[PDB]
């Protein structure tokens, strides 16, 4: 149930990040998509940040707390389950050899990270329902892009950790009818 | 109003405690005292004002009921049971007298101060509640002058109650607070509404406290920048002392 | 049902001071035990010198280590349910009983009683990555009994 | 807010002598845990000889380590809170209570006070890549206290 | 936001480290590039040193500091985190089997890393704002160039710590209302 | 400079008797640990009855374990000290008193003053390959003093 509603609360925050870097340290326009593109759609010369879903680890046995609608009289169990997701956050940004004010893709990576780790950015992702575990490196790889150039292509893992609810349903009982047997 | 950083006294004769009970219940705490009708040579208020200025407030062994106290040179201003307890239902510390065996002793009887609805009621408490807010001010006005500023957002939490803290360390050895206690149905309920969580009232149960800052946005008169402010908030555990023995000696 | 999962479990604490009609843990640790007990002694033997084997029933009480996933409703009872029973300066502690029963989904119910806190953290320990470490809580329980099967 | 992260922690530290109104430390150790506490003892129980268990309160104070990044802001003060509080030849120590206060990312804070440094390493020590080695800190505190939920 | 100034003090560096290899030992001219060249560019015969960025490890929790800017009273929290980023350093020298004072493209790399790790130009690098740290393997390896010869072309990983700064604002506090609530 | 490397490292020894105006060490391990200190004590602390903690600031000497490389200048000078302070039949020690200066690239400089050799190994072992195994020493200082930032 909470696969769209962190994707937008993602590129809400990834959006800020990039707002906030093109403070400090400037580039001309930016871009924030999801890497597997559901439709055919190229990569944007402008710098971007690319982000994609990689694996999903539940974290704990599932904890169920039992809500009494009043209505019905069903007790309306809720199963909260504990998930790591793990996003893949990496970005593009082609190196113009003649400019003088270079900031390679390395730096747009490097600025996404330190701002998701820092403390202000932490308290406010805690407001919006989830959070953020620490990154523990960022690989800038080397490739050729579509004009036979070379490219770096850096990209972390992100874990953020939040809480999914399933509701179901089970019957109540206000009774008590015992058999007390003699040995 | 005020309500905090102070007790006051009213010096008041005999035969307007009526009235000035009327007038003058509730209102937070206010020390009434009935005054010798026949001569001033006791300054009557100043009973309050000395054992406050003698408490210290830093050494283990603090409170002091306020009741059975001692003074001297002072002039008995009731001395009859039905009197005493006219007096009596009206606040007013009559500095009575009894007899023992022998001898006369002196007392200070009661130390209710007027309160009646939430308040301290008492002096003892009320004493340790203006202490207590004399002492966190204090450090939070140090913690200021110190480094300027907390920042708040769970950081300035930590500056705030790290330096509140060892002002509670004094109070719980102190005297002040109360290691027991047994919040029951109504103070549960109140402990659990005012801001604590539902297990809150178990570490009043237990501990003889719960303090937690938040932090509140507010606007001044004419600061047009939304300034931000510190919010603690510490329930204090009160603390009982006996008055009154009742004994049933059988079989003679 | 003979079968070897326990996924389904569910622990039932009832302190007579503490929690009277107390709470359920279903939110267990993933890397850790979620149930544990030390292996009971129930018995010792000594050799003679002809070789008499000699026996002794040696009373013995049992124990159970319980791990939570930290900071959780559940963990939270059991962290109040500790504080109370520890003992420490200016605090006074409760001396309750303690019951927990086990319902693991095969049917079958573990039922303990007559026990009492016996370790804990206190303190929501930080792994390195910066989850939170699971917390474990022991008991010691005097009287064992299972019921149902199937 | 049950969830289980604690990236976005801190600790408050006061000592009473050396640092009144003190320092914040937020640069905890990547690879050993940033704060981490030994089992609670809180109670000890005996088995008597028809299976009566006695079970005994005992008073225990808390431990707390954590784990810095060595040579910084945070990890110079707290060498310097040690330094003070130890005891060496013609050196004078203070002994002082320090309050440490954690106030973790989901909202709860703990605070632990009465305490005193139980350790330390005191020298930078080198790894073999040339890495400097996180530096640990032991606290022994006597009262516990935890304060805020999400 | 570093990766560019750090560029340009490994690009003096190993410059200058060309300049002392060409003292001890000597070689036809020489050439310090990166080696993901952003436009399509040769390789040059003359005796070069080749760097790429291969990783960035952040080393610890970010350390958050507060600083008032007594303005607008505003806490700009500064999160400095600790990196370590890592340089693949290689060499490039073809062998002419004619000329007598032979060296090798292993002389140059293992000059370039003796340099490095030498006292005097780590205190230097320190006064440059970043240090360095062991290098454990230097791997001379062989291959074919684009004349049908064999060629080695040995690389090392260099280890280079310092630190990021991000810059971002949080609000200020002078008070401090109580509610001493009893019981 | 706030950085966690410490390459350039430097161990200026002193010795009253077997070196005055002593020697330099910088051809530390690669594979152990180059500079190495077991952790402080500084304090011990136990608990009264009703919960009353109690500290003691019990004295201590502080420790430290430089690992060298084989066969080097700056380790013959360290097995020299070492063999010198030793005791053994029909020869002489020299009790001298030792002062270690671990000067760290950063900046900030630890010295360590009226101490002693405590351990070494004596006979170069060999490893399994034909390698010889780094040799550790151990020394125990009475007066560590921190000098110098960034």
């Amino acid at each position: 149930m909470f696969d769209g509603e962190l994707i937008a609360k993602m590129v809400v925050e990834l959006n800020a990040a990039m707002t906030s870097a093109q403070e400090a340290l400037q580039f001309p326009d930016f871009e924030v998509v999801q890497k597997a593109q559901p439709t055919q759609q190229g990569t944007s010369t402008r710098p971007t940040i690319f982000f994609q879903k990689l694996f999903d680890i539940p974290r704990g046995w599932p904890a169920t707390d039992w809500h009494l609608d009043n209505t019905t009289r069903k007790y309306v169990e809720i199963t909260r389950q504990h998930v790591e997701t793990t996003f893949q956050i990496s970005s593009l940004h082609w190196q113009n050899p003649e400019i003088t004010h270079v900031v390679t893709a390395s730096d747009i990576a490097n600025y996404v990270r330190a701002y998701f780790q820092a403390r202000s950015t932490i308290e406010r992702v805690k407001e919006l329902d989830f959070l953020i575990l620490r990154v523990s490196q960022i690989s800038n790889e080397a490739f050729e892009n579509d004009n036979h150039q070379f490219e770096f292509h850096p990209s972390f893992d992100m874990v953020v950790t939040y809480n999914q609810y399933i509701r179901l349903y089970e019957n109540a009982a206000y009774s008590a009818d015992g058999v007390l047997i003699g040995v | 109003a005020q309500n905090n950083q102070f007790i006051y006294t009213v010096a008041t004769s005999l035969a307007n405690l009526g009235t000035l009970f009327d007038l003058v219940k509730g209102n937070a705490g206010t020390g009434l005292h009935v005054l010798s009708a026949t001569a001033a040579n006791d300054f009557v208020e100043q009973c309050p004002s000395e054992i406050f200025a003698a408490t210290n407030y830093d050494e283990p062994g603090a409170s002091q009921n306020y009741m059975y106290y001692q003074f001297p040179g002072r002039n008995i201003t009731v001395s009859d049971d039905t009197v005493a307890n006219t007096v009596d239902k009206s606040r007013g510390n009559y500095i009575g007298v009894t007899q023992a065996n022998g001898q006369q002793l002196a007392f200070y009887q009661r130390g209710i101060l007027c309160g009646g609805p939430t308040d301290a009621v008492d002096m003892n408490v009320y004493a340790n509640e203006i202490w207590l807010k004399s002492a966190i001010a204090q450090a939070l006005l140090d913690l200021f002058l110190n480094v300027n500023a907390v920042p708040a957002s769970s950081t300035g939490e930590a500056m705030v109650l790290a330096v509140l803290q060892p002002v509670l360390d004094k109070a719980t050895a102190n005297g002040t607070f109360t290691y027991g206690k047994e919040i029951s149905a109504v103070q549960q309920q109140y402990i659990t509404q005012v801001t604590g969580d539902r297990r809150a009232w178990r570490q009043v149960q237990t501990l003889g406290y719960w303090i937690n800052i938040t932090f509140s946005s507010y606007t001044n008169n004419n600061t047009g920048l939304i300034e931000w402010k510190a919010n603690y908030t510490l329930i204090y555990s009160k603390g009982d002392a006996i008055r009154f023995v009742e004994g049933s000696d059988v079989m003679i | 049902m003979i079968n070897i999962s326990a996924f389904g479990s569910i622990c039932q604490f009832t302190a007579s001071r503490t929690f009277p009609n107390g709470f359920t843990v279903t939110e267990f640790a993933d890397d850790a035990d979620p149930i544990d007990s030390p292996p009971f002694t129930a018995a010792d033997t000594g050799v003679g010198l002809n070789g008499d084997m000699v026996v002794w029933n040696r009373a013995n009480i049992l124990e159970v280590v319980v791990n939570v996933i930290p900071n959780t409703e559940g963990e939270r009872n059991l962290a109040v349910l500790l504080d109370a029973n520890r003992t420490g300066k200016d605090k006074s502690g409760a001396r309750d009983v303690v019951g927990l029963v086990v319902a693991m989904p095969d049917g079958s119910k573990i039922t303990c009683t007559n026990g009492t806190p016996i370790d804990g953290v206190l303190i929501n320990a930080v792994a390195s990555v910066g989850r939170l470490k699971t917390k474990p809580y022991r008991f010691r329980f005097e009287k064992v009994i299972k019921a149902g099967t199937s």
